[PDB]
């Protein structure tokens, strides 16, 4: 929502998938393994729900 | 009075501690071989 | 060839003079009080005890407590008699390699006694280790008993060897300062090597730790 | 005769000190990486540092014990 | 990896565990609000 | 220097574009310290306890229960964590008792994952006890 | 038979005193991969370094004088 | 019996540049895995291993003019 | 025996590349762990791994060299 | 006399093949390690370690050589 009189129906992207988590972006990053990306995708998927349902 | 300080000390644990028949053993051999190397010189 | 170094050749002599005088004598420097409040320098050693009787405790936490008493003495008394000999003219008696075979030998095998005694059959079933592969039976139980057996002496023999080895360096480093008549700028940077030299030899009480603990994990161990 | 034989007697004895030249090399350069990742220095990390330098050079400074027996 | 990986879990069972233990370390005061959030109210419908 | 440390609870917000010097963050697979400039990871959290040194003469002792570091690539951190709780609100009388009945739990576990969730508990409760 | 046996107890010292290179190569290696994780750089992390460089190099120069004790 | 003492003596004291080698290699191989870790090539890092390459070298470098004196 | 003191001193002068022989083993053991954490290999990681490689070889090589000439 | 100093160029020249065999087990070592972050393994992983293994023995055999050289 924008305001008290208008809101707005919008969009945003779930990137679930570890491998496509595992681009050019990611090799600059550290030590990270598919291990920990694993554990972390998950817990971005309850931070966007969270966020959609206030 | 160097003793009823320490007397319920002692029993405990001199049942394995006062084994010094081992060290005596391999300390009386070990005189053996010195009066034995000098006596050949 | 501008600073010719020179060297003294004389005998470094481990005499043996009257004993049984010099071991009794660290332990009148420490007193002990029948009072409540005490005099600020039995106080300061008071509270040293009370630190490392809080670390050969917490490892073992048995009706093995009984035997921690006892190894609270044994690090004062190796811990005042490496520490009393760097004085100029004194004489310590962990350097003769007779004592330490007595002190190793009957606290040792007061070890390996200690289970037989109450547990008989898996005290030494600890040379069993694992969830038995078969090709390393042979290769293995004539290995972790003759790395048993070698603990007495390894117990003692380090601590003989690298005390009187702190005291020729003691000597050597220090006879090249007498006998630096030549050019007597270089005789200052052997005395500065000497002043930090007394400084690692104060890890004479840094080896007392390395007595007792390796004889409390051949206790823990054990029992 | 021998007293060729005084010397390299103790000129081989010196060389097993080389270990413990490079054994603290290892326990200084494994602090640091022990150090960047935990910035807690005034604890026990540090206090392992001179034990394990204490430790190597009791087992440093007693091999040149041998050396000079052989000479003396 | 870990003994909750390679058993077949997830990390939101592994959080809902660690998370859940705090709430009951807390005192008399702080209890409401661990009842506050105690997010068990969503139904599950499945057709089959 | 030139840093930004951002930490939120789901229901509150202790710190928003206020950054001081040094975060120390329980990781899962270790422990790390930040120290104004460091090598950006994706990293997520243990049991354990948070301590920011504020400039501030002192430092302020959190304690986390599982959430998630994102330190980036510009000096930009993102500590976000589920159960972000003080000291003073937890009481180490009851973190006592909670050990050692989960340790019974854990021989009269007859399957392989009920076991193993047993394994879970029983760790929160001993970083509990530690950092008291 | 005394400059030939004076020679070979020098240069079979010497050996030792390359014996603490080695440490040096894991004291100034290992700060490039603690430096990489955290940049504080002028605090103890690089001054930790010459505590390592000087007092690894210490047993290094520790023999040479030994080798030069038996020149004479 | 001068030569007999001189021959030996150098080979005797080139011994310990493999000392030298043994770590230099740790110097570049922790430099592999400090650029693979963060691309902070062109700043600090690399020029220390620049100074690491040159210092334990200087360790090494200076036991083969040991060998030198021997000879001549 | 003056050709003896030529045998004795190359076979000691040997044994200055068994640590260069190692110190070239490190270098691609950093390399399996630093490309498989960041896939950037025709790039600059294996670039310094062929430097660190004849770099270290050669100052084996030499000691070689001087194997030679005690030789010869 | 002659013989002598055969077999001490045979047996002083034979030491310098333990340094190579010390540096195939830490590419061995590395290649375990590096495998167990990216299950890429029967790509380039795998096959550095058989460039580097290769490239350790032929130093360590370069040694041996000189043993069958000097010995003849």
């Amino acid at each position: 929502f924008r305001s008290v009189i208008s809101y707005k129906t919008e969009e945003k992207p779930i990137f679930s998938l570890d491998t496509v988590a595992s681009a050019e972006s990611m090799s600059i990053y550290d030590d990270i393994d598919a291990d920990v990306l694993r554990n972390y995708q998950e817990y971005s998927l309850a931070n966007i729900i969270y966020y959609s349902l206030k | 009075f160097q003793f009823t300080g320490i007397k319920k000390y002692f029993n405990s644990y001199t049942l394995t501690g006062r084994m010094n028949c081992v060290l005596a053993t391999y300390g009386g051999i070990a005189l053996l071989v010195l009066y034995f190397k000098l006596r050949s010189k | 060839n501008e600073n010719l170094f020179a060297s003294f050749i004389a005998p470094t002599m481990m005499g043996l003079p009257i004993v049984t005088l010099i071991i009794m004598f660290p332990s009148l420097l420490f007193p002990t009080p029948k009072r409540l409040i005490n005099n600020r320098t039995i106080s300061i050693q008071q509270w040293l005890i009370q630190l490392t009787s809080k670390q050969m405790m917490a490892i073992h936490n048995q009706k093995g407590q009984t035997w921690s008493l006892m190894l609270m003495s044994l690090i004062m008394f190796i811990g005042s008699t490496n520490i009393l000999g760097l004085l100029p003219h004194s004489f310590t008696p962990t350097t003769q390699l007779s004592m330490n075979l007595g002190m190793a030998i009957p606290l040792w095998s007061a070890t390996v006694f200690t289970g037989f005694r109450y547990k008989t059959k898996t005290s030494l079933a600890h040379f069993l280790p694992q969830g038995t592969p078969a090709l390393l039976i042979p290769m293995l139980v004539i290995i972790e008993t003759i790395s048993l057996f070698i603990q007495p002496v390894a117990l003692a023999v380090r601590l003989t060897a690298n005390i009187t080895a702190g005291h020729l360096l003691i000597h050597l480093i220090g006879g090249a300062t007498l006998a630096l008549l030549n050019i007597n700028t270089m005789t200052a940077f052997i005395t500065f090597t000497i002043l930090i030299l007394l400084t690692i030899l104060e890890f004479a009480v840094a080896l007392i730790q390395a007595y007792v603990f390796t004889l409390l994990v051949s206790l823990y161990l054990h029992d | 005769i021998d007293t060729a034989a005084k010397f390299i007697g103790a000129g081989a004895a010196t060389v097993g000190v080389a270990g413990s030249g490079a054994g603290i090399g290892t326990v200084f350069g494994s602090m640091i990486i022990g150090y960047a990742r935990n910035p807690s220095l005034k604890q026990q990390l540090f206090s392992y540092a001179i034990l394990g330098f204490a430790l190597s050079e009791a087992m440093g400074l007693f091999c040149l014990m041998v050396a000079f027996l052989i000479l003396f | 990896v870990a003994y909750w990986r390679q058993a077949g879990l997830s990390y939101i069972r592994y959080s809902q565990i660690c998370a859940k233990a705090v709430r009951d370390a807390l005192k008399a005061e702080f209890k409401a609000n661990a009842e506050k959030t105690s997010g068990s109210n969503v139904k599950i419908v499945k057709v089959k | 220097g030139q840093m930004s440390f951002t930490f939120a609870s789901p229901t509150q917000v202790f710190f928003n574009g206020a950054n001081v010097r040094q975060v120390d963050v329980p990781t899962q697979t270790g422990a790390f310290g930040i120290l104004a400039s460091h090598v950006p990871t994706l990293q997520v959290l243990r049991p354990g306890l948070v301590v920011v040194h504020a400039e501030d003469g002192t430092t302020s002792k959190y304690f986390v229960s599982s959430g998630s570091v994102t330190v980036n690539a510009d000096s930009s951190v993102q500590l976000l964590a589920e159960e972000a709780v003080t000291l003073d609100m937890l009481d180490p009388g009851v973190a006592k008792a909670n050990l050692e009945k989960a340790q019974s739990e854990l021989l009269g576990a007859a399957d392989e994952a009920s076991r193993a969730e047993i394994q879970i508990r029983i760790e929160a409760n001993e970083a509990l006890v530690k950092a008291l």
